[PDB]
Parts: structure tokens; C-alpha cells; sequence
């Protein structure tokens, strides 16, 4: 059968740390391709997916982009981009041989800029998917002012930038904007100054403990506090100077954390056949020893996505595929064309772009106790929250208020 | 024998935010056809020059630097503009082992050896403004100093560097404020904290919303010195903006005394450099290889940056002296020119060459005061001597410079 080329970048050396998620999706990626082939999906033809290590490293990883196209087969469309700055050189190039990108694991919200990277696309959902669900978790318990704790980081004040345009126009008003560096401490010491109740936090794991340790020291936490900070942090992240571990855990009690759905809830059939918990299986007993990633179902639905593309492709072409070399600047726009009516219900939930970015899912956490569990989803799609009944909890009879 | 073809593989931006690619092709040409026709430069050698159009775009760049390095012939050293560009491949050129040589980069980014260890720039970095900023401070007795910026990673990263130069100094930052694009606010509290030595970074759009909001305020007058980079338009205070309020008359006072510091890119004496020519000769040579007038031709002011790369390239590939033997997988040769590169001292039309650790040109900086409406020669400075010029064309109210603080 002849092969529809795609060139594969992430990187996959256990020397390079980010390596685990290249690894950690390619069990995902071996069983979408395993099934479109046994099905004859893509019948005359067959998905040739070609593997190139790009080792998170930006010299590396444009010499391995430079090798594929000079010693590797004619690829039809790029198939990953994981690291950031890695990501964006080999995006905003994309045009040059006329490649159409699907990354599974880039989230920086800087490739949502269609003016720089136009022919890229991503499955799974960017930092800034997560201020549209909190808009939603805000209206729902009639939360109208808000205070922002941000870490000087460009991956936190990102997401800070873009919520400013997010509760514009909206019934909600920022209060207090604050920013640290290296200690939150004078910054919460401002929040609750200002009488700040409800709390926006954009701060990494190791900030995290400082921000709780702070607010358990300026009592900032309890029946008349919310805190709503990131969902992404590594579990037991807080056992990992000045406060003790049960105030930290005082402080961090009720906390609501936000990130993307690893896969979706619904016990649904996929386009593949099997439910999410079926393939969730699946991918358990294929990946073996190799660690399981949290990206690995967006890299499934990224196959089917890369499919579902390339029959369309096939059939506009029929309307009126091999040659294509990278100067064939009317069947890139094709593949370009046939990936923006992307619509199909995958493991992730319903897979469609709204100009190259994932319309996907956002799960709501709350710290219990000891862990966080989950309380809600976001729908952006439809833009729609739905609350766990008997899930989320407030210390007081009421949740807080936010003045 | 005969001579052995060596190339060089250029980027050019012929559009973008720098289009200074127009006037710095032909001055490479020029200098190429000067290097080939000197027989004590390089006899064994024939440089050859080998370009795309990059556009000032980092996308479009990518698309030609593969061209460069995987098509025949090798090259042996990459040339880009544009620092967006120099970025790119200087950080990229490590997994060829190529010299990566700018005549356009500006950024002071770019003077960063564990991210462009093989980057050498015949422009000097944006850095180049603070010694001399240190030098007048000192000069004029000033220990405490208020910055303003506009939001820009260049102007960032300037701001960072005079804090490092102040500190040795003896001086110290009182205040530092920046913007996005409007400067109302920062503005207002510069005269809210009393502040009288300002150092202000930004384009020409926004140095006029900063002047205007300045007249307001009564940011200006015997009080106040502001220290701007020298590089806006002729008129630049009097040029016609809808979107600010202040009139010509208002505005021509707002800017009244204000100090510039603009890097030295063509020698103002009349000295013969190692081509033989004089600046005044270089200017009239390159005018009669441009289809359009200087005015109009990007990157004019720079081509003498473009022209003196070429020659420090010759001048260490002289030095190493072989150069057909270069492979993109041996270190071998590009320490030796890497080596050579550093070693770089000779007179071109722009000036005195040398580079410093980072890679980066060491220049004169012209140092100006606006007296009446218009700019006025005040002196030079020489950051690696330490010898300043003065022409003793300065002016002040007080017939003498004010102070930094309530006395
Ligand atoms: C560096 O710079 C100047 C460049 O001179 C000028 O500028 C150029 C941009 C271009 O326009 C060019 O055409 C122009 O000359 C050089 O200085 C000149 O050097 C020449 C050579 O010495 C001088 O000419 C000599 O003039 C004397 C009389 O003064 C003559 O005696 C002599 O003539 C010679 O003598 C025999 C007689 O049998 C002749 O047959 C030979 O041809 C021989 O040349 C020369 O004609 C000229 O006067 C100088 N000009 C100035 C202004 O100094 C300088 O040499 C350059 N350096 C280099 C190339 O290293
Ligand atoms: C790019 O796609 C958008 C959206 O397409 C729609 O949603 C997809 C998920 C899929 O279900 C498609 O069949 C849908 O059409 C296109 O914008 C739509 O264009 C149609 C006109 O044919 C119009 O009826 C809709 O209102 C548009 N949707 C929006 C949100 O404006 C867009 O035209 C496509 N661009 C291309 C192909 O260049
Ligand atoms: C070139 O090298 C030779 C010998 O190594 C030296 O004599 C000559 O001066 C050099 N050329 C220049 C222009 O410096
Ligand atoms: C568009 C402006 O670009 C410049 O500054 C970028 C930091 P540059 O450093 O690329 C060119 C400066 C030429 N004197």
C-alpha cells in the first residue's frame, strides 16, 4: 500500500526529562494506528508515521526537523511538538514546506496567534482554556469581584493577561492584581488588605506552598476564603520554610484547582468503537513499563484527527496525493481546509478547533483533606459548567462571599 | 595554483520591522570585491557570497537557513541582520559548528555565550548607551536616577544592564516605570516622586505620548534632564500625531534640553581605514550602487557595520589561513576562526573593530542635547578607554546642570 508520510517531533531520550511525555503518548499512538490500519481507513493507503527525536532542545530539535525533510520521506502534515520554544520555531515555519501541524502536549497560549502560526493546530486544550470554565465557576456562585496573585513567570502572567480580556465586558471586577517573584508573602499580605475573598492564582508547585504558608499566616483561608490556582501540580506536591505541614494543609483545605480533562467522563462510544474507559484499557496494558502521560489520549484523538483529515484531503482531491513535495502549496491548503472541519467525538470528548485550538474539556478539583477530588467540568463548547453534586465544599453554610 | 572559493551564507531583510538589507547587500558586495582585489588579504582564497531574503521574520528565516546548510557548497559562516533572525541561528549554528557574524543585531540578548557560543556582531548591543549614561551621571555629579520605559524586551533587558553599571558605580536607581503603549500613568508619578535625572526608552509613536504627557505635568524645565536614545526622525517632537493632545509650540518646549546617546556607525573623522577609503568615500561609493536615494534605502546608517563584517571575516580568515576542508560535523576549523574572531583589532569605515567575551562591537557613542529645537554635538564617549570628548556645547538654565534631588 503506498505510505501517507508524517514526520513525528518530540522528544523520546530518558536523557532529556520531557522525553517521558513523548514516550509516555507513543503506546496511545501505536493503538489508533494499529486499528486505522486494520480497518482500511485510509484504504488504497496506509499511515506512515516516521519518528524523529527533537530532545526538548531548540538547535536539536530544528537539525532533527532539517533531517526529516532532507533524508526522510515526503511527510504530508507534523505530528507533535511538545516543548515551547522548540514548538513555536518549527510553527512559525510551517508555511515554508507547506506542513500542517497537530500537536497532543503543546500548551503555550502564544500558538493560538494565527498571524504567526497558521498552520498549526493542537487537540489538546492551552494555559488560557482554563479562564473561560473559571468565568463559569464565578457566575455560578455569584462571585462578582476577584483578586489575582501571579508569579513573574511568562507562563503564569500569560494566563493573568488573558483574563483580563476574559471578565471583560462580564459583571466581575478585579479588585487587587498583585505579583511576586520569589515570596508571595507581601503580595497576600495586600490581598487581604484590600479585603480580597476570592482568589485567581497563577503560580507554580514550588510557589504554591510558599502562597499557602502566607495565607495561613495572614489567616487568609476557611469559610470566607477561595482560592482558585492550578489543577496541573504533581500529587502530594505539598510534602515534597517557616509554617508546619497541618497549617499548610489548613490553609490549602477547599482550594479549587483548574486544569484540562485528561479524558472524558461520558460512557459514550468513540469514533474508534470504544468508550473513553475501554481505551483507557487499552493503553494501560499496552504501555507496559513505560509511565503513563496525561497527554496520551489527546495523542490518540491527535491519530484519528490526522485520518479523519487525510480522507477528506483524498476525497477533494477525487472531487476533481504522492507527489506531494513541499512545494505543492494547494494540497497543504487542503489538508489546512479538511482539518478545520475536524468534528467528532474522541477520548478526550468532542474533538473541534476554533482556529487552530481545542474547544475541549476543563476539570474542576477541590482539595480534600488529603488529596484533590474532582467537583466539575467545563464544556467550551457549549460553554457550560456542571458542579458535582455532593462533591464541592465550603466550611460555612453558604459559600463565600465575595466582599 | 589557483584560488579556492569560500563562502558565505547571508540573510538579508529587504522588508520587515529592519529593512536593512537594501543598503547592506551592496556594501557587502562592495566590500567582497575589495577583499577579492587586495592580494595581501586572502591570495589562496576567492570569498563568495551566497543570500536570501529574510524578510525580518524568524519563520521565513528558518525556510532559508535550511537552504543555506543543506545545499552544496558548505558554507563557512552564517550572516544574518536582523537580531530576531541572529536569535534563530545563532542559537541553531552550534549543530553545524558555524561562526554566526551579524551587522544589524541589536539585541542585548544576543550577548549571551551559553545560548550563541560561535556569535560575533560587527553592531554593538543596545547595552553600548549605558557606559556612557554612567560617564554623564558621573561627570554631572548625579547619584540617584528615575528610569521609563516602554514595554519591549530590548528596552527590558537595556534597563537591566544600567542597573549592574550604576551599582558599580556608585549610583543607584530610585525609581523605574514602564508602559504597554499608553504613558499617562507612569508619567504622573515620576513627577508624584519628585524625580529630576530620567532615563526614558521607547520608539518614536510612543516618545511622543511620553512627551506630551511630560508638557502636562511640567515634567521639563531647569528641574529636569531627560536622556532619550538618538535615534528618533528629524523633527520627531513636531511630527504630526492624531492621537495626542499637545500642540508644536507646547511640545518643542517639552523637549527642550533633553540629553541623546546614538551609537557611532561611520567614523566622523577623516581618516583613511584598511580598504583606504575615508568615510566620506564609502558614503559616496555605496550612494552610486543604490537604484533609490539614501533616505529612502533601509539600513543606510548601518551598511558600514556590513561592510567592516566582511572585513573582520577576511582579516581572522587570513589569520587561520585548509578553509576548503570545512565540515559541518568538525569543531577543528571554527575554533581556530572562533579564536581569530576574538582576536579582531583594525580601523573600518564605521570605526575602531573589536569585539568584547560576548562577541559584541565596542564603539564611540555620540552624545547630543536638543538647544532649540534642534540637536547640537555636545561630545563622543569611549567605553574601552574611557575618554570622553567634550565639546563644551552643553547649556543649562541655571548655567549649569540642575541636581538630582529637593537642594
Ligand atoms: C590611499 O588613498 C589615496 C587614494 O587616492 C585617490 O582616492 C581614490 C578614492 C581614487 O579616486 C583614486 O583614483 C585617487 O588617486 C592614495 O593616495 C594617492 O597615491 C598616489 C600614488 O602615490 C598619488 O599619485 C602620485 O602622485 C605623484 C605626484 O604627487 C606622482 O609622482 C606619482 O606618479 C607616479 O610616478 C610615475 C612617473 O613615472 C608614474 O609613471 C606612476 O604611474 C606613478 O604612480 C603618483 O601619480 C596620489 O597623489 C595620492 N593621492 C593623495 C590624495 O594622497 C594612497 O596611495 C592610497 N593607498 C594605497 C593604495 O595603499
Ligand atoms: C473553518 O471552520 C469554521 C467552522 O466550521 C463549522 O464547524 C466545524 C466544527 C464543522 O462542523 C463544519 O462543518 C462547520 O461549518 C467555518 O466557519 C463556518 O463556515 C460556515 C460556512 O460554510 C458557516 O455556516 C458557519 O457560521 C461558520 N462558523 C463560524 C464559527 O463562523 C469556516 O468557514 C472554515 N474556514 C475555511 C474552511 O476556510
Ligand atoms: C594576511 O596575512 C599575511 C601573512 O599571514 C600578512 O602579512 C598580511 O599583512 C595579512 N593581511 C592583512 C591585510 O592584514
Ligand atoms: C525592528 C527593530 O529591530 C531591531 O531591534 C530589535 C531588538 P534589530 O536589532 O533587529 C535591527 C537594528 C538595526 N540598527
Amino acid at each position: 500500500s503506498p505510505p501517507l508520510s508524517i514526520m513525528g517531533l518530540m522528544p523520546l531520550t530518558k536523557e532529556v526529562a520531557k522525553g517521558s511525555i513523548g514516550r509516555g503518548v507513543l503506546p496511545a499512538v501505536e493503538l489508533a494506528i494499529e486499528q486505522i490500519r486494520n480497518e482500511s481507513l485510509l484504504r488504497p493507503y496506509f499511515l506512515d508515521l516516521r519518528l524523529y527525536d527533537t530532545e526538548c532542545d531548540n538547535a536539536k530539535g530544528l537539525k532533527a526537523f532539517y533531517d526529516a525533510i532532507k533524508y526522510g520521506p515526503n511527510h504530508l502534515m507534523v505530528f507533535g511538538g511538545v516543548c515551547p520554544s522548540v514548538t513555536s520555531i518549527i510553527a512559525e515555519s510551517l508555511q515554508g514546506w507547506n506542513l500542517v501541524q497537530l500537536s497532543f502536549a503543546a500548551t503555550t497560549p502564544v500558538l493560538a496567534d494565527k498571524k504567526k502560526y497558521p498552520y498549526f493546530f493542537r487537540t489538546v486544550p492551552s494555559d488560557n482554556a482554563v479562564n473561560p470554565a473559571i468565568l463559569k465557576l464565578l457566575k455560578h456562585y455569584q462571585w462578582k469581584r476577584v483578586g489575582t496573585l501571579t508569579q513573574d513567570v511568562q507562563r503564569f502572567s500569560e494566563v493573568r493577561n488573558d483574563l483580563t480580556g476574559v471578565l471583560y465586558g462580564e459583571d466581575i471586577e478585579i479588585s487587587d492584581t498583585e505579583s511576586f517573584s520569589n515570596d508571595p508573602c507581601t503580595s497576600v499580605k495586600k490581598l487581604k488588605g484590600n479585603d480580597v475573598r476570592i482568589i485567581l492564582g497563577q503560580f507554580d508547585q514550588n510557589m504554591a506552598a510558599k502562597v499557602f504558608c502566607c495565607a495561613y499566616e495572614e489567616n487568609m483561608y476557611g469559610s470566607k476564603y477561595q482560592w482558585i490556582i492550578p489543577g496541573w501540580y504533581e500529587p502530594s506536591w505539598w510534602e515534597q520554610s517557616r509554617c508546619l505541614r497541618k497549617n499548610l494543609l489548613a490553609a490549602m483545605e477547599g482550594y479549587i484547582g483548574v486544569d484540562f480533562e485528561p479524558l472524558s467522563s461520558k460512557q459514550i462510544k468513540t469514533i474508534s468503537g470504544k468508550t473513553p474507559q475501554q481505551y483507557e484499557r487499552e493503553y494501560n496494558n499496552k504501555r507496559s513499563g513505560v509511565g503513563p502521560s496525561k497527554f496520551h489520549g489527546y495523542a490518540y484523538d491527535g491519530i484519528w484527527v490526522i485520518a479523519k483529515t487525510l480522507q477528506r484531503a483524498m476525497e477533494t482531491l477525487h472531487a476533481s496525493i504522492q507527489d506531494f513535495n513541499y512545494t505543492d502549496h494547494t494540497l497543504g491548503r487542503i489538508i489546512l481546509n479538511a482539518m478545520n472541519e475536524t468534528n467528532f467525538f474522541g477520548v478526550t470528548g468532542q474533538v473541534v478547533f476554533r482556529n487552530g485550538e481545542r474547544m475541549g474539556t476543563i476539570k474542576f478539583t477541590q482539595f480534600q483533606d488529603s488529596r484533590e477530588v474532582k467537583v466539575g467540568e467545563y464544556n467550551a463548547v457549549a460553554d457550560t459548567l456542571e458542579i458535582i453534586n455532593d462533591t464541592i465544599r465550603f466550611q460555612g453554610s453558604e459559600p463565600p462571599k465575595d466582599d | 595554483s589557483e584560488r579556492r572559493a569560500v563562502y558565505i551564507g547571508a540573510l538579508f531583510p529587504m522588508s520587515g520591522g529592519w529593512p536593512g538589507g537594501q543598503a547592506c547587500q551592496p556594501a557587502v558586495e562592495m566590500a567582497l570585491e575589495d577583499v577579492n582585489s587586495r592580494r595581501d588579504i586572502l591570495p589562496d582564497y576567492e570569498l563568495k557570497l551566497i543570500h536570501h531574503d529574510s524578510k525580518c521574520d524568524p519563520g521565513q528565516a528558518t525556510k532559508y537557513l535550511y537552504e543555506l546548510l543543506y545545499n552544496d557548497p558548505i558554507k563557512i559562516i552564517l550572516m544574518p541582520g536582523c537580531s530576531s533572525v541572529s536569535t534563530l541561528v545563532a542559537e541553531a549554528a552550534r549543530m553545524w559548528n558555524l561562526i554566526v557574524l551579524s551587522y544589524g543585531s541589536s539585541s542585548p540578548a544576543l550577548s549571551n555565550r551559553q545560548r550563541f557560543p560561535t556569535f560575533f556582531r560587527t553592531h554593538p548591543s543596545a547595552t553600548l548607551h549605558n557606559p556612557t549614561r554612567v560617564k554623564l551621571f558621573e561627570k554631572w555629579g548625579w547619584k540617584k536616577i528615575a528610569t521609563i520605559q516602554q514595554t519591549t524586551e530590548v528596552f527590558t533587558s537595556t534597563l537591566d544592564d544600567l542597573e549592574e553599571r550604576v551599582k558599580e558605580a556608585g549610583i543607584e536607581i530610585t525609581f523605574r516605570q514602564s508602559f504597554f503603549s499608553d504613558p499617562a500613568v507612569p508619567v504622573k508619578n515620576l513627577k508624584r516622586q519628585d524625580a529630576r535625572i530620567i532615563v526614558g526608552l521607547f520608539y518614536e509613536t510612543e516618545a511622543r505620548k511620553v512627551f506630551c504627557e511630560v508638557y502636562k505635568e511640567r515634567l521639563f524645565g531647569k528641574k529636569y534632564v531627560w536622556f532619550l536614545i538618538g535615534w528618533y526622525a528629524d523633527n520627531w517632537f513636531k511630527i504630526y500625531d492624531p492621537s495626542i493632545n499637545c500642540t508644536v509650540d507646547e511640545m518643542t518646549e517639552a523637549v527642550e534640553g533633553h540629553i541623546t546617546t546614538e551609537i557611532v556607525m561611520l567614523n566622523p573623522a577623516n581618516t583613511r581605514s584598511i580598504s583606504n577609503m575615508t568615510s566620506q568615500e564609502f558614503v559616496e561609493k555605496l550612494t552610486k550602487r543604490l537604484k533609490r536615494h539614501p533616505e529612502e534605502t533601509g539600513g543606510f546608517q548601518e551598511a558600514p557595520l556590513a561592510y567592516d563584517a566582511i572585513w573582520a571575516l577576511a582579516l581572522a580568515l587570513n589569520k587561520t589561513s585548509r578553509l576548503e576542508d570545512f565540515n559541518y560535523n568538525n569543531q577543528t576549523i571554527t575554533d581556530q576562526i572562533y579564536r581569530a574572531m576574538n582576536s579582531s583589532s583594525f580601523e573600518g569605515v564605521s570605526g575602531h573593530v573589536v569585539f568584547d567575551a560576548s562577541g559584541s562591537r565596542m564603539a564611540w557613542t555620540l552624545i547630543e542635547q536638543l538647544q532649540g529645537g534642534s540637536y547640537k554635538k555636545i561630545g563622543y564617549y569611549d567605553s574601552t578607554k574611557d575618554d570622553l570628548s567634550w565639546s563644551k556645547t552643553d547649556k543649562w538654565i541655571g548655567g549649569s546642570p540642575p541636581a538630582d534631588d529637593y537642594k
